[PDB]
């Protein structure tokens, strides 16, 4: 274990662990509440880098997140999709990649076509599966 | 087979990005001497535990000249250095006519007794003292001698601050959130390549910002025998790093008792002239252990073996053309700046298959203007008292042999041309790269079927 | 003996602080203007 310990193991692994990835992912003892605490100027070029470096952190969690609550995926780390898996996508078969390929290869693997699918992900599970309540919600 | 879409959030992926990164060091200057160069009145305090994940099965391919972690460092550097001179006394008014004096041939003079009329607190009246400049620092203009500082000419000068250490200090590289530093833990790392061993660190080991020409100080050093490195070998052209397993010590000191003379220039500014010398004047020196230093330069030697025509003769030479500041083992030591003489440590040649000491004759500038910088030169108080440094030496600095057509053999003199090698020589296994969480993959599993 | 540019003499610092030079430079009308034979 450790942060992205399993990075090359099978993918089958990864799917095991996971969270250690997701948690080390927004805040870290790195930041360390910044001031001195314990000259009158904090204009130095080190609080200009720590800052940029603060804000593209919540902006790169924010934008990835904002992915997973228009998905209906936001309260959870894994959840399942109303999407068909096109077999255009990958010839292989179901134990074939789960055993044999790790991630690192598998994120090179789709990511021709990886923004294509995230464009069918917002519609099945959420364009029309959070608007199926009008038959359902009340008759 | 209804093969369907899920999704993973955290998937161990990264890409090849560079990013903004930023301070850690712990407990340092602090209450008895602070106002640090480099780490400011405040950096983020480094964390007590070191994270080191020994990342499996993964060989992510490394390259440490075309890493930007080391540019990122060329421009911090410059940045902060900038932001260490910006608020202090600027030297304007001390460019005026100089006229200058040897110092007791007794009818062994290389510093010269100014005397020149500068503006006093006062703007109305003016005052005429003394003060003691080092060679080339000044020059002569057209029975009297006369003279002018060598920077006048050509850009402004600011007098560096009185209590401010030039002392390097380690300071760490961390990543940002969603980002991770790669460390190459393969010993033997060939310029770069595949690494096998990588691992994961949130923060790079202790970096210090020496600032060396040529042959590089308190640095980093792999087990084994003597790394070479080169973005390119058989480009003549491209320079040459030189990692050792074991380092030399090399010990200088100052034997001038410098004496502190603040003379106002108007109010609160204060410019510290050299005083009058203490004792019979003593030239600068560096101490080389002969015995060890003629082993590392023999362990090179046979590993730029398999790499240079095999078994043939392979010469030293001293620096080879160039200007007079980047030719010598340029440094900064308790304040005061070096230049030493390093044709006597390239000299020797070995082919086919209580103690003495090695010393190295040194001058010292008080201008400087560092980086090939040309905007601003700042002059370096002198430093009251005794000096005297002990650095170990680890790395090193090679260049050319000009353009021999094939051919007999092969000379490598030094030639530090430039800074930003001297922190590549410290950064070689690290690489930063952008944490991708997000990873989609098929599985036969669907959520409910209505919702 | 058309006229609308001048040719200016006048003293200026150097390099060195001590001592002071003189050299022309042309300037457009005006951009200048008289204070009080020899105009000035
Ligand atoms: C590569 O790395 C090497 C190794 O780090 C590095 O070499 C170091 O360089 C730094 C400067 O860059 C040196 O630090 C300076 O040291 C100056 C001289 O004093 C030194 O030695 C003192 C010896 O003390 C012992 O003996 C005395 C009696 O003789 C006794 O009282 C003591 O208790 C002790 O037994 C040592 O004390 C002193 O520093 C500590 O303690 C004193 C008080 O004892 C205290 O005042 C200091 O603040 C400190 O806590 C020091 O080690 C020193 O003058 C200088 O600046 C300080 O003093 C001046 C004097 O006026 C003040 O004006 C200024 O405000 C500072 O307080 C600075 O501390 C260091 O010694 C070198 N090496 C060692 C041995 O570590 C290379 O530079 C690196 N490579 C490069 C790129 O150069
Ligand atoms: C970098 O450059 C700077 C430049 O400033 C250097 O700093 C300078 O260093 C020099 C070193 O020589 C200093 O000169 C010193 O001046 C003081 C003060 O002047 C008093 O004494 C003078 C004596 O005459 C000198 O020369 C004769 C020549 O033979 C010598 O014999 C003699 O020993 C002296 O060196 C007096 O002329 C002066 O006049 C008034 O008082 C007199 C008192 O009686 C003196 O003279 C009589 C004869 O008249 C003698 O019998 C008697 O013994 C005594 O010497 C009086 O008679 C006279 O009528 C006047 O009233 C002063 O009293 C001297 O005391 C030192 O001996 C020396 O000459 C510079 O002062 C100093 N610069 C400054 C800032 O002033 C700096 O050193 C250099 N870098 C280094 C390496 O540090
Ligand atoms: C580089 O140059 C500098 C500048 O000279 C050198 O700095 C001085 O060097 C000397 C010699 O190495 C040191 O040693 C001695 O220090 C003695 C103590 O003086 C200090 O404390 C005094 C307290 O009282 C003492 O003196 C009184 C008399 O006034 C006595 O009654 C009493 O018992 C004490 O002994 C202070 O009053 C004084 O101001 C100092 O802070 C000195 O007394 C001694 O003086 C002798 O030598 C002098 C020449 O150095 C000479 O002029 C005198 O007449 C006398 O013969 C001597 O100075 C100093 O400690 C040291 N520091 C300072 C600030 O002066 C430095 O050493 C040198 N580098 C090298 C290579 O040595
Ligand atoms: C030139 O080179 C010589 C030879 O290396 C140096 O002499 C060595 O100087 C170093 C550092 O200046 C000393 O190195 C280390 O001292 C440690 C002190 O112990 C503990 O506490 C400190 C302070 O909290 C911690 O930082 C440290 O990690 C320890 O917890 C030793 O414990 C170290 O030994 C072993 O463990 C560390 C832990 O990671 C490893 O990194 C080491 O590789 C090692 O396995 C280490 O010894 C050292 O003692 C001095 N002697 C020798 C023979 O190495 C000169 O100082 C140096 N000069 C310069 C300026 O470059
Ligand atoms: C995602 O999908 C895209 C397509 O939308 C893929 O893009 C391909 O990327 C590759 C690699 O970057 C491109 O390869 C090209 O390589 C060139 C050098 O050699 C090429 O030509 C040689 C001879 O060329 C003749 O035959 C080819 C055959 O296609 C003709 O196109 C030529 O006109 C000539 O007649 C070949 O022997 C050799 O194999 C190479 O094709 C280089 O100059 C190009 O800049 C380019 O890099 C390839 O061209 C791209 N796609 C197409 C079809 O053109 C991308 O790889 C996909 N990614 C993943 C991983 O799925
Ligand atoms: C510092 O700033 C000054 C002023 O701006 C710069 O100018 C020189 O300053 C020095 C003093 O440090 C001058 O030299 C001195 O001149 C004194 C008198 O000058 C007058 O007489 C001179 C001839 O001497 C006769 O008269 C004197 C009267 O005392 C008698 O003692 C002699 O015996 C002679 O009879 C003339 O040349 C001068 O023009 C005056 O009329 C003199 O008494 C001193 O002994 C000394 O010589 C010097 O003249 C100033 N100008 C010059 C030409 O340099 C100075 O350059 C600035 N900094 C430097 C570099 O020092
Ligand atoms: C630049 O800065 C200067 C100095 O601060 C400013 O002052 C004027 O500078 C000019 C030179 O460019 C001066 O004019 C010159 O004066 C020379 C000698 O002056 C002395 O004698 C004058 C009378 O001349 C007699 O003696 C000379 C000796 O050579 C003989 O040749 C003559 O035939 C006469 O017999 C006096 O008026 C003067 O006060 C001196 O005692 C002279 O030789 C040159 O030919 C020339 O005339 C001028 O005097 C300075 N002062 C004035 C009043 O302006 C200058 O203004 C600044 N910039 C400008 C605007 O030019
Ligand atoms: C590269 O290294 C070689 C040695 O491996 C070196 O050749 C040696 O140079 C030294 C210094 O020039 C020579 O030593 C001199 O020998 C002559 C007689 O041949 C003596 O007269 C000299 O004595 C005077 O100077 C000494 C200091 O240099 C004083 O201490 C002495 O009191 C005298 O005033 C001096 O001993 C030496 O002979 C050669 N040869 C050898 C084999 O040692 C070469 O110069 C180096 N080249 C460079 C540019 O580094
Ligand atoms: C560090 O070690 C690395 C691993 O070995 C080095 O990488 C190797 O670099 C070489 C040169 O860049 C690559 O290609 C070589 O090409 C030569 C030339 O082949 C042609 O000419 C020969 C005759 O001269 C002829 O026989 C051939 O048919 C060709 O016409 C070949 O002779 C070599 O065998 C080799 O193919 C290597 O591919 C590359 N290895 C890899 C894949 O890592 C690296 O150069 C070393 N140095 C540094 C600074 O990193
Ligand atoms: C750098 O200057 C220092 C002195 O400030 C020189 O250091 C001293 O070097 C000698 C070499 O013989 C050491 O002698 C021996 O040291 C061993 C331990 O290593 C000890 O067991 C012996 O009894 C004997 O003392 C001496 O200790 C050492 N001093 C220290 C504390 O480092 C050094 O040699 C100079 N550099 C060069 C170029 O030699
Ligand atoms: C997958 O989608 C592509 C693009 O619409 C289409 O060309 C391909 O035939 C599809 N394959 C199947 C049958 O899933």
């Amino acid at each position: 274990l450790g942060f992205l310990g399993a990075a090359g193991s099978t993918m089958g692994a990864a799917s095991m662990t996971l969270t250690v990835q997701a948690r080390n992912l927004l805040s870290g003892i790195v930041q360390q509440q910044s001031n001195l605490l314990r000259h009158l100027l904090k204009l130095t070029v080190w609080g200009i880098k720590q800052l940029q470096a603060r804000v593209l952190a919540v902006e790169r969690y924010l934008r990835d997140q904002q992915l997973l609550g228009i998905w209906g995926c936001s309260g959870k780390l894994i959840c399942c999709t109303n999407v068909p898996w096109n077999s255009s996508w990958s010839n292989r078969n179901l134990s074939e990649i789960w055993d044999n390929m790790t991630w690192l290869q598998w994120d090179k693997e789709i990511s021709n076509y990886t923004q294509i699918i995230y464009g069918l992900l917002e519609e099945s599970q959420n364009q029309q599966e959070k608007n199926e309540q009008d038959l359902l919600a009340l008759d | 087979e209804n093969l369907w879409v899920t999704v993973y959030y955290g998937v161990p992926v990264w890409k090849d990005a560079e990013t903004t990164l930023f301070c850690a060091s712990d407990a340092k200057a602090y209450e008895t001497e602070k106002h640090n160069v480099w780490a400011t009145h405040a950096c983020v305090p480094t964390d007590p535990n070191p994270q080191e994940i020994h990342l499996e099965n993964v060989t992510e391919e490394f390259n440490m000249w075309k890493n930007n972690m080391v540019e990122q460092m060329h421009t911090d550097i410059i940045s902060l250095w900038d932001q260490s001179l910006k608020p202090c006394v600027k030297l304007t008014p001390l460019c005026v006519t100089l006229q200058c004096t040897n110092v007791t041939n007794n009818i062994r003079g290389e510093l010269k007794n100014c005397s020149f009329n500068m503006t006093t607190e006062l703007r109305d009246k003016k005052q005429k003292v003394y003060s003691l400049f080092y060679r080339l620092d000044v020059v002569q203009i057209n029975s009297n001698k006369e003279y002018r500082l060598i920077n006048c000419n050509t850009s402004a000068i600011t007098q560096a601050c009185p209590k401010v250490s030039f002392e390097p200090i380690p300071i760490h590289y961390c990543a940002p959130a969603g980002f991770a530093i790669l460390k190459c833990k393969d010993k033997k790392f060939n310029g770069t390549g595949p690494c096998p061993s990588v691992s994961t660190v949130q923060c790079t080991h202790g970096i210090k910002p020496v600032v060396s020409t040529q042959l590089l100080l308190n640095g980093s050093l792999a087990e084994e025998e003597v790394m070479i490195r080169s973005e390119n070998i058989t480009n003549n052209a491209k320079n040459i790093l030189v990692q050792f397993n074991t380092p030399v010590q090399i010990n200088c000191t100052r034997p001038n008792n410098n004496t502190r003379k603040s003379i106002r220039i108007g109010p609160g500014q204060a410019f510290y002239a050299t005083g009058d010398i203490i004792g019979d004047i003593r030239q600068a020196h560096c101490n080389v252990s002969k015995a060890t230093w003629n082993e590392t330069l023999g362990k090179v030697v046979k590993q730029l073996r398999k790499h240079f025509g095999n078994n043939t003769i392979i010469r030293f030479a001293n620096s080879s053309g160039g200007d007079l500041e980047v030719t010598t083992h340029s440094f900064n030591c308790g304040g005061e700046f070096f230049y030493c003489n390093t044709s006597g440590l390239f000299n020797s040649t070995w082919i086919s298959n209580s103690n003495d000491s090695i010393t190295l004759p040194c001058r010292i500038k008080q201008i400087i203007n560092m980086w090939q910088r040309i905007g601003q030169a700042m002059y370096a108080p002198p430093i009251q008292g005794v000096i005297r440094c002990v650095s170990n030496i680890t790395g090193l600095i090679l260049t050319r042999d000009g353009g021999s057509t094939n051919s007999t053999t092969e000379t490598f003199r030094p030639g530090g041309g430039d800074m930003r090698d001297n922190w590549r020589s410290e950064l070689y296994k690290y690489k930063v790269v952008k944490i991708e969480p997000l990873g989609v993959a098929p599985t036969r599993c669907k959520r409910r079927v209505v919702g």
